[PDB]
């Protein structure tokens, strides 16, 4: 129940505002900046502000914070969802999120803001569907918005029917300073770029553990996803009945399904790091990285971020394989490796200077983060079984899919 | 890469080196530095801070950073341990009660893991009174031979005369430079 | 080719499950 | 299929070597298609196995079945899930329609000795589907 959706800037200037209910005066935006400054300066800064009886709940974008004032007991989750939808629409329409487009795309921005939400209740949020009614360079609205299928425009025709899938893996590992892993969660991500003719009804099929158990084949390699979240095109009833994933893919790249389950396997990379930091004299970085992943897989662009001392200067690196660079902006040792064969072992010996004068305040212990991205590797063992592309006209589809394994929340706690 | 310029510089002398000046107050450190730099016995007030000078000899610029022996300045020697290549210790044989304090200070300064490549340089200061010991009794009392992985050299210099400075400089040059 | 694993064609359905 | 013919003797020898009773990761061949085995493909494989021999009358074992499924997947790209048998006790029919191979007793269904027996009626009659309609959906 947002009262007015407004967009501010880094200097507190409201780039664009769009009142929805009008129950809040437009002059309350002035106190938002001082309130945010006070909250941040006292540790009480939160995305949901409160100017007396009016609450300013908003998130920070790339260049401006989309703060939306509200007065009643509106759904904060609904406001956040509307803000996320607006951000996604802006990203789809504008390739960049900065002040250069707010002052240059106001003609289309105002129309999009007016059409998206009326009286604080949004009605349309599909960028592809909205692109047929609001353009910056107007006919009747398409029947897709009025029809049930609001994510697949009818009448789309293409020379070929090629759909590219992306089985993106996110390896998140939370290794404590004692050497044990606390949080090891792997979240699957099946992103497909559907480009076909008509309105095909995709019928995705995989070797799911639940599906295998229901069919009676619960003995082969099946992915046991704790959480499986289908997209808007995925029918909830079909998945709830017999694990049937039947939905109409949209025109373009979109997120269809996102598996999420815990992982009980050993880490694909084992990092043995040592810190021989002398008292204001010198420091040693005996970092050894062992690849526990399969030897047939190569981790392209391995980036093991090693947090070095903040005041360290005049450093020397004694490594084995991979480029090691210290970035003063980041204040860490970037263990950059181009290609890492599975089972490889990289040993490094850090040596950097330290000032005699001690630091005035503590800086903490940032965790060591690895940025390994090994494609063509499926740690979870989930493999796509079938993809039923059915069209009324009748055509031979050529679906495609790729499996990419990368490091997600793969942070290692320091000692 | 090309090192022709480095070879040309080394053909006529390029190495300079560094040096340190530490020790107790009234140990002849300022007078020794003045004699090494100028060549005269200059009388100065006690070194509240420190003195920095350079000595040009044998085509090597021996920069010396004098450090006082004040109680409030004893723990301040760690500031000069960074980017330090040499270290010279001046003993005070005329203070029997201060000999133990000087030995303790030298042991504490030698117990640093950053100052490990600095070889020992013991200078027998105040070599003008009959009460001064020899070049071995002081070393035996201080146990300089028990410094593992440390190259110590005991040299006796007279502040009033200046004898033995050339021998100490030659020994320091031989220890630092390992060429012809 | 493409970084992150070469694209592979997918099946139509579980042929072994009828 | 020259590759299938070549792999049949080695697969049979490996199955015979294994008695009837180390690397981590799941590497995938780049560009190799992966899909469930089809009824026609299963029938052709059963006919080839019957003609070549080594599968009919062989003692059924979990290790031998796993090795055969892995070899079939490597040589054809078929997932090792269509080589399933109906639960015992007694004769177990193939789970995938079109398969001509079945397990029959040779003497708890787990301790019962089973051997692979050719059955041409499997490719035409869905015995496994009729026995377990719920499993077939
Ligand atoms: N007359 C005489 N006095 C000496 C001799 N050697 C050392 N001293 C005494 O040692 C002191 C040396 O002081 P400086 O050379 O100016 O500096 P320093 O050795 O670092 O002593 P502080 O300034 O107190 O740290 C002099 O004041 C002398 O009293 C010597 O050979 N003859
Ligand atoms: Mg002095």
């Amino acid at each position: 129940s947002a009262s007015a959706v407004y967009v501010l800037d880094l200097k507190g200037k409201v780039l664009i505002c769009r009142n929805y209910r009008g129950d809040v005066d437009m002059s309350e935006v002035e106190h938002f900046m001082p309130i945010l400054m006070e909250k941040e300066e006292e540790g009480m800064l939160s995305p949901i502000l409160a100017h007396g009886g009016v609450r300013f709940m908003w998130i920070k974008h790339n260049n401006l914070y989309l703060v939306a004032t509200s007065k009643k007991n509106a759904c904060v989750s609904l406001v956040f969802s509307f803000l996320y939808k607006v951000v996604q629409v802006f990203s789809e329409y504008f390739k960049e999120l900065e002040e250069e487009s707010i002052r240059d795309n106001f003609v289309i921005i105002y129309e999009l803001l007016d059409e998206l939400m009326d009286f604080g209740y949004p009605q349309t949020t599909d960028s592809k569907i909205l692109q047929e009614y609001i353009t910056q360079e107007a006919p009747r609205p398409p029947a897709t918005v009025t029809n049930a299928v609001s994510w697949r425009s009818e009448g789309i025709k293409y020379r070929k029917n090629e759909v590219f899938l992306d089985v993106i893996e996110a390896v998140n590992l939370l290794v404590s300073a004692n050497g044990n892993v606390l949080r090891s969660e792997i979240v699957g991500s099946i992103k497909m770029r559907v480009f076909l003719s008509g309105m095909p009804e995709l019928r995705l099929g995989l070797n799911d553990k639940v599906l295998f158990d229901n069919t009676g084949r619960g003995k082969s390699k099946s992915v046991e996803l704790e959480d499986v979240k289908f997209h808007q095109c995925v029918r909830l009833s079909r998945f709830e009945n017999d694990r049937t994933i039947s939905f109409i893919p949209p025109d373009g790249e979109f997120e269809l399904m996102s598996y999420r389950l815990n992982t009980h396997v050993k880490p694909l990379i084992w990092i043995e790091s040592v810190i021989e930091k002398h008292s204001h004299s010198r420091i040693e970085y005996m970092v050894k990285a062992k690849s526990q992943f399969k030897r047939r897989s190569t981790a392209n662009n391995v980036e093991i971020h090693i947090p070095v001392p903040n005041d360290a200067d005049s450093p020397k690196f004694k490594t084995t394989v991979g480029s090691v660079k210290w970035v003063p902006e980041n204040s860490e040792i970037v263990w950059s490796v181009k290609s890492f064969p599975g089972g490889k072992e990289y040993l490094m010996r850090a040596h950097f200077g330290l000032p005699s004068v001690e630091a005035e305040d503590k800086e903490g212990k940032p965790p060591i983060s690895v940025k390994f991205e090994i494609p063509y590797f499926t740690t979870s063992g989930i493999q796509v079984r079938y993809l039923k592309i059915i069209e009324k006209s009748g055509y031979q589809a050529l679906p495609w899919v790729r499996y990419i394994t990368q490091n997600g929340d793969y942070q290692l706690r320091t000692q | 890469g090309n090192i022709f310029a480095n070879l040309f510089k080394g053909l006529f002398g390029k190495k300079e080196m560094r040096i340190l000046m530490v020790g107790l107050d009234a140990a002849g450190k300022t007078t020794i530095l003045y004699k090494l730099k100028l060549g005269e016995i200059v009388t100065t007030i006690p070194t509240i801070g420190f003195n920095v000078e350079t000595v040009e000899y044998k085509n090597i610029s021996f920069t010396v950073w004098d450090v006082g022996g004040q109680d409030k300045i004893r723990p301040l020697w760690r500031h000069y341990f960074q980017n330090t290549q040499g270290l010279i210790f001046v003993v005070d044989s005329n203070d029997r009660e201060r000999v133990n304090e000087a030995r303790e200070e030298l042991m504490r300064m030698l117990a640093e893991d950053e100052l490990r490549d600095a070889v020992l340089l013991v200078f027998a200061n105040k070599q003008d009174l009959p009460n001064a010991m020899n070049a071995a009794e002081i070393t035996d009392k201080l146990g300089l031979h028990s410094l593992r992985h440390r190259n110590w050299y005991i040299q006796a210099t007279c502040a009033t005369s200046g004898d033995g400075l050339y021998e100490g400089l030659d020994w320091l040059s031989n220890q630092l430079r390992n060429q012809k | 080719d493409r970084k992150g694993g070469s694209y592979s064609q997918a099946a139509g359905s579980d042929s072994a499950q009828s | 299929s020259k590759s299938s013919v070549i792999g049949w003797p080695a697969v049979r020898e490996r199955m015979r070597r294994a008695e009837p009773a180390e690397e981590v990761g799941f590497p995938v061949t780049p560009q190799v298609p992966l899909r469930p085995m089809t009824y026609k493909a299963a029938v052709d494989l059963s006919h080839f196995l019957k003609e070549k021999g080594g599968l009919e009358g062989l003692i059924h074992s979990q290790r031998r079945q796993d090795i055969l499924d892995l070899w079939i997947y490597h040589t054809q790209g078929y997932f090792p899930d269509w080589q399933n048998y109906t639960p015992g006790p007694g004769v177990r029919y193939p789970l995938t329609f079109g398969w001509c191979y079945k397990l029959v007793p040779v003497e708890d269904p787990e301790r019962e000795v089973l051997e692979w027996r050719f059955d041409s009626r499997l490719a035409f009659h869905h015995v496994a589907r009729e026995l377990h309609p719920e499993y077939f959906k």
